[PDB]
């Protein structure tokens, strides 16, 4: 009632998980030229000053606790400039002992594995105007764009969604701390391990050839684009191969063909 | 990112301020234009409360109307007027995009049908010389008839960036079926709820599509296959939504196979089962897709007005949309032999010509090459 | 200086004044002077009391060095100043008395061009040089203009709102003192007053000296085309000879690139001494607000 | 520090009635002149009250109004006319002139789209030119045989007014049209009044600056030529929605290109710390250009709504677009002067508007400067 936490809890979901989307399209659409360029070449005097306004512009000015966002460059990537941008939250002292660093920086772990997937497709879908006014690539960009909308779907709507719905639920039932605290990185194991967080690096190296194609088309070669293909299609049958074999992680392979394909 | 709309003819204009008086209520906004107290993101039709619309004897009837404070049937007198004032309106419209913070897109309201024809002929064609970034939708409607029809068909079929049909014939059996009409002030009230029920994830921002190039990439592969259908079921579990999308009564068209589909579901139904109703989809074999490449089904949920159950809309892309054309195809032939150049008629002949063979070869396993 | 109105009209009057040595100068007449002021603007509708108390006080050059109001306070009351808030605002005032006389010098030229281009705007030849008189102006009442916002807004208004916020709610007595404690603690700070903030005011200085320079350049270039200009009014006025004044009006003619020079010279050492201020602006958080005020549309920087 | 305020021709009588009608309703004073019971500086416009007025047929109507206890159509005939009573009208103006403790400036209101009152105020502005050499003169001109007398105002009006305030009755019945829906003079004067009430707030409400004219003057215009401004005002609430709203064209009383200067005056009790991120968002989204050549910045200040009678904000700015709505005039001139004692005033004055319209023209250019 007092500080309370469930009206606390979904502040951190709108921007950690994304869920506010008249934010990010605003925000990126601002600081993508100030994004590319290199590391220790942005100051951060300047991106803070694109994230007030990104907020005030958008729809999420109806949120009290919108001053707690601070901008945090990691040095390293998901193991420059674009790879080293994630939100940081800063607490008070009676809710830190529920969001803590400790349970904090996995709220920022799995941000930045969906930043990135939303930060592809916003751009490969921005060369599906350009070319529209050399024949043979629209049933290649086919490929991957029903690749990454196929992920972001299950990755929202039966991930994270089912989970949050779930804890809560799972604190209107709570009787001590040590319970709460329990049902929040029971939360947060399950999220990092339902998606492929938890090794699975070939969608790391999937994910290059993708952001690459748009380079290239980006550049207006026809033995390139046939290259892309047999090097884009051997990498994702690397990856159902090792989501079939297991004892949902079953599921997604009914999202990512539909009709049969990939059968091979 | 905003999207300032067009309203041309007597059809776009009836269907424009029938889609208008849906959304004002949809949100706290009084027809005085004045916010009620009585979330939604209202900035992309609305701007800080007036809608951006550019309207072309009706006008008089909504001027006249209580929402006043808010704001001949040849082809060739169409295209030709339009150019008489390439300035006047072309004055209206640059003077609204630079005043918008970035334009992305123009929402284009009108029916194939006299005016609207010719004179939408011309913006089609004008906007893709001085606007070359900037997608233009389409609301067109279907209804010397067959002539004015197909002459807008050789414009909407290579510079609209998409198109969502809606017929009035097949909307005249839903009328009298389920409605038992026997009228166009009738009519009307479904093409709203399908315009209104379209955008309804821009208004309402969810975890995905925040952007109208979202919902366009999505369905439409390849710059030419680019018309949708629609189907609307309410008028229950979302098992109980998605089979009834899926049978024929329900779409508003008078082998084959769907190339794409999305699904709007505004009710609140818990988020849980989305993926076991698409399972079950997929087991009993509903739906039939392409068979070169990977075809999936998308569903999306967003959140119903409080100001204003469980609804449903779904955004189509059938191969068997042809069929239609097929009929315009078809009549004009038989008006070509019954009677400066006559020309452009025969070269929008040959254009519709590669469409058609262009959906027939995408029911090919090998559509490619 | 929070009135603006009394401010002003006193500028106004200690001006014939001040303008003389300090040894010349008693503090009994300055007196009458203030009290003028008090009884003209709208500071007269004020309770008598804390009237009774504003008086002046000589610091010990010129007029311009040595003046300074006290407001002085005994008794009760003494209890919460303590000696070291009047030795603080002073330290205050004295850089609010120099930017705001270095405001009004500032639109005193600005004046001056508005009355000067009403008289001779018939010499072709002289535009060419009093252009570069203009802009001078305009980029330098600029530094001046914008840092008196700095001072109301993010010294002044922002840092006596907390104040008044751990007032209202403070209680005892000692978290009154503790609150205006530390409201003279951020003045000091985010005013270039402070100890190891030495290297940066006396930066400003030279600013503050170029805008005299300038208008002691000026004036020299504004009278000495108005002599030209009355000598040319009389010397065809009685007679409507005309070989001895052509080298007159020749040799005027070239002496307008010498002073065409001066003005090339001032203008590239003042973007020199400011383009070096703003380095020393990247040292302690609140001074970045500045760097914004001064560098918008990055009219430095390239 | 007193400013005098003249009205001149029907236009400008009406808006100077309906200026002093909304300064006596700012302030608590009745329409007989009366203090009413019921911190405003009040004195530069009013003299201890009777306003500092000098009026120049609608008198009858305003002796007719209940504010009685307050106080041809070519421009060759109101030059002539003036120059007849110069020794008469001026008779009251240096009396009222040395009345006065210390004079500032002079006020002008006029309508210089014909008739008498264009010619007057020319010869006005001459002879106050000729007489007063320290007194800045401020003129808050209306736009609309026409073209004649606009463009002869524009030529006295670009050498002796040091500054000067368009207002274009196209814009003003276009946002009537738009936000009011009028379809009249009574009407569009409302607005008039409000923007130049709001213009000289900062004068009547002592804030920390913008305590004299010259505070507001030299801070905009920065070179003697470059003297023309517009005005917008947005309330028809944080302080970066109200700069969102003034810098969008929408407002602006306004019929490459480019800003000199920016001032904004809020008259709202907002919380004066969200200004500088204001300010800083602004600069960030790059919403305005300035001038490539100097330094130009925008300024902010606040002040306090009259208690005696909600956020609000206006805005002057310095566009080199204004040059535009000269351009017109200038064009229908040629046009005038192809179709119809010596008739060469006409030409320099067209001479001269050919060289202000050269000015604003360069001025947009990054070596601006020679
Ligand atoms: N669905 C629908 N169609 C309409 C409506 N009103 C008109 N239409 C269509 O518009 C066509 C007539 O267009 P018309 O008004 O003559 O165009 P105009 O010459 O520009 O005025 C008809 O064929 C109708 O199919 C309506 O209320 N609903
Ligand atoms: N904006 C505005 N302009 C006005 C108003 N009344 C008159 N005018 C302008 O004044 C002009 C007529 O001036 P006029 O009265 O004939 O001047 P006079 O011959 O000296 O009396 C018209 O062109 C109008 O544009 C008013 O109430 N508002």
């Amino acid at each position: 009632e007092e500080k309370e936490l469930v009206a606390h809890l979904r502040s951190i979901k709108r921007y950690f998980l994304m869920d506010q989307g008249d934010f990010f399209v605003h925000f990126m659409d601002l600081a993508e030229e100030e994004l590319r360029k290199p590391v220790e070449d942005i100051t951060p005097p300047r991106l803070e000053a694109l994230l007030e306004l990104a907020l005030r512009m958008s729809t999420a000015n109806t949120d009290p606790f919108k001053d707690d966002l601070k901008i945090d460059l990691m040095p390293h990537d998901l193991i420059s400039g674009l790879e080293a941008f994630s939100f940081d939250y800063i607490v008070k002292w009676p809710l830190s002992l529920i969001i803590n660093r400790k349970a904090l920086t996995r709220y920022q772990m799995l941000f930045r594995h969906m930043f990135y997937c939303k930060h592809v497709e916003r751009q490969l879908c921005s060369v599906w105007i350009s070319n529209k006014t050399f024949a043979g690539a629209f049933t290649l960009r086919q490929r991957m764009l029903n690749f990454v909308q196929n992920i972001q779907y299950y990755m929202m709507f039966e991930v994270m969604e089912p989970t949050w719905h779930i804890l809560e639920k799972n604190l209107k039932s709570a009787s001590n701390i040590d319970d709460v605290l329990g049902h929040h990185t029971g939360f947060l194991d399950t999220c990092l391990k339902d998606c492929m967080l938890t090794l699975l690096k070939v969608f790391s190296k999937l994910m290059s050839v993708c952001v690459m194609f748009t380079n290239c088309m980006q550049k207006f070669f026809e033995a390139t684009i046939n290259k892309f293909d047999k090097n884009f299609s051997a990498h994702l049958l690397d990856l159902l191969a090792r989501l079939s074999i297991y004892s949902g992680m079953a599921s997604v392979i009914s999202r990512l063909d539909f009709n049969g394909f990939y059968t091979e | 990112r905003e999207i300032i709309t067009l309203q041309l003819g007597q059809c776009g204009n009836q269907i424009g301020f029938e889609f208008w008086k849906q959304l004002c209520a949809e949100h706290g906004i009084s027809p005085e234009a004045i916010v009620e107290e009585f979330t939604d993101r209202k900035d992309v039709f609305f701007y800080q409360y007036i809608p951006r619309a550019v309207l072309l004897r009706v006008i008089h009837s909504i001027l006249n109307s209580p929402y006043a404070k808010l704001y001949g049937n040849n082809w060739a007198s169409g295209f030709s007027q339009g150019e008489k004032i390439h300035e006047d309106i072309f004055d209206i419209i640059d003077r609204e995009a630079d005043g918008s913070d970035s334009l992305e897109g123009f929402v284009l309201c009108h029916s194939i049908a006299g005016t609207g024809s010719g004179l939408g002929s011309y913006l089609l064609e004008r906007l893709n010389d001085r606007y070359p970034k900037k997608l233009v939708q389409t609301y067109s409607v279907f209804p010397v008839q067959p002539y004015n029809s197909l002459l807008t068909l050789k414009r909407l079929t290579q510079n609209a960036d998409c198109l969502v049909v809606l017929d009035n014939t097949a909307l005249n059996r839903i009328a009298t079926d389920r409605l038992h009409i026997q009228s166009f002030s009738q009519i009307n009230q479904l093409v709203s709820t399908i315009m209104s029920a379209s955008t309804t994830t821009l208004r309402y921002p969810g975890y995905m599509n925040n952007d109208l190039i979202g919902l366009i990439a999505s369905l439409i592969p390849t710059p030419r296959l680019h018309f949708l259908m629609t189907g609307y079921t309410p008028l229950t579990t979302v098992l109980d939504v998605m089979r009834r999308l899926l049978q024929p009564k329900n779409v508003m068209v008078s082998n084959h196979c769907y190339i794409a589909i999305l699904n709007i579901i505004q009710g609140e139904v818990d988020p849980t089962q989305v993926h076991k109703s698409l399972q079950r989809i997929r087991e009993r074999k509903l739906a039939n897709f392409i068979p070169w490449g990977p075809a999936s089904i998308q569903v999306a949920l967003s959140r119903k007005s409080p100001y204003l159950r469980v609804s449903g809309l779904m955004m189509a892309n059938h191969t068997s949309i042809s069929s239609l054309f097929e009929r315009t195809c078809r009549q004009y032939d038989k008006l070509r032999k019954r009677e400066d150049n006559f020309d452009e008629m025969d070269t929008s002949r040959e254009i519709v010509q590669q469409l058609i063979d262009e959906y027939h070869a995408a029911t090919r396993p090998d559509y490619i090459s | 200086l929070g009135q603006g109105d009394f401010i002003r009209h006193l500028m106004d009057l200690l001006k014939p004044e001040l303008v003389r040595p300090a040894t010349t100068l008693y503090q009994h007449n300055l007196t009458g002077i203030l009290e003028t002021a008090v009884r003209a603007t709208n500071a007269q509708f004020d309770s008598p009391e804390i009237l009774r108390r504003l008086d002046v006080r000589l610091l010990e050059d010129t007029g311009w060095d040595v003046f300074s109001l006290d407001y002085h306070v005994d008794g009760p009351i003494a209890t919460v100043f303590t000696r070291e808030c009047m030795s603080h605002y002073l330290r205050v005032f004295n850089f609010l008395w120099r930017a705001k006389r270095m405001e009004y010098i500032l639109t005193d030229i600005r004046k001056g061009h508005m009355c000067n281009a009403k008289l001779l705007r018939n010499m072709p030849e002289f535009s060419g040089v009093l252009h570069q008189c203009h802009i001078l102006a305009s980029e330098m009442v600029h530094f001046i203009h914008q840092m008196q916002y700095y001072i109301t807004f993010e010294v002044l208004e922002c840092s006596w709102d907390e104040l008044w916020n751990k007032v209202q709610q403070a209680q005892d007595l000692d978290h009154i003192i503790a609150a205006h404690e530390v409201f003279l603690d951020t003045i000091i700070s985010r005013c270039l007053l402070d100890s190891d903030s030495r290297a940066l005011l006396n930066q400003l200085r030279a600013v503050f000296d170029q805008i005299i320079e300038l208008q002691n350049a000026q004036d020299a270039i504004y009278r000495a085309a108005l002599e030209e200009l009355q000598r040319r009014l009389q010397f065809e006025e009685k007679k409507k000879e005309e070989e001895e004044e052509n080298k007159r009006i020749g040799e005027f003619k070239e002496s307008i690139p010498k002073m065409c020079s001066q003005l090339r010279i001032l203008t590239h050492f003042y973007q020199g001494i400011v383009q070096q201020f703003l380095v020393l602006l990247t040292t302690d958080e609140s001074l970045r607000f500045l760097s914004f005020r001064l560098d918008f549309n990055e009219h430095y920087k390239a």
